[PDB]
């Protein structure tokens, strides 16, 4: 059973940095597409960005350049690097596995993580 | 969407995948152990054809044939494991 936990959200200034953490539990770690989402208050979940096994990368255009995303296979960790942070990356986020059950033409099942809010507030 | 790939054992799925699977295709796995081979059988089945697996912007899984534009949330074979575990409860009453 795959089974994710995110931690490192919380406050953060205007233009600030932040990086957050997923742990991953199960044996299908360093095959698994692993990736990041958020959910706005009121709105779609929405990519964030993700890495696949071979650590081809994709990112939503408007963190492009800002954020980064990185896995530790040896340790089922996933990371997600965040600079340059704006109001408009207020949303809670969520660490995403897709698991495959074959290397090419199967199955694929989603596993989701509950989430850890990020807010982008000069209260911070 | 974009499909999925992994890019440049493992795959064998989990007793709790195949506890998962075999409920979306009608069995309860407690009552009919005797079931569980058709679970652990179809949860592995390749994707007929030219379909292929993808994954939304918003991080939903599905189904898309690229030979004809069809798309599905389910593995188009599920139906058939489906029907099957129909005929096999059937056949052992």
């Amino acid at each position: 059973q795959v089974q994710l936990q995110e931690s490192g959200g919380g406050l953060v200034q205007p233009g600030g940095s932040l990086r957050l953490s997923c742990s991953a539990s199960g044996s299908s770690f360093s095959i698994n597409t692993m990736g990041w989402y958020r959910q706005a208050l009121g709105k779609q979940r929405e990519l964030v960005a993700n890495i696949n096994s071979g650590g081809s990368t994709n990112y939503i255009d408007s963190v492009k350049g800002r954020f980064t995303i990185s896995r530790d296979n040896a340790k089922n960790m996933v990371y997600l690097q965040m600079n340059s942070l704006k109001p408009e990356d207020t949303a809670v986020y969520f660490c995403n596995a897709a698991r495959p059950l074959r290397p090419e033409g199967g199955r694929w099942l989603n596993y989701w993580g509950q989430g850890t809010q990020v807010t982008v507030s000069s209260a911070a | 969407g974009r499909p999925l790939r992994i890019g440049d054992e493992t795959y064998i799925p989990s007793e709790q995948e195949i506890l998962e699977f075999a409920r979306e295709i009608g069995i309860d796995p407690i009552k009919e152990p005797e079931l569980m081979w058709l679970a652990r059988e179809g949860i592995v089945a390749p994707l007929p054809g030219e379909w292929k697996p993808c994954q939304d912007i918003t991080g939903d899984i599905y189904y898309f044939n690229f030979a004809n534009g069809q798309s599905m949330w389910d593995h188009p074979c599920d139906e058939h494991y489906r029907s099957l575990v129909i005929q096999e409860r059937a056949k052992l009453s």
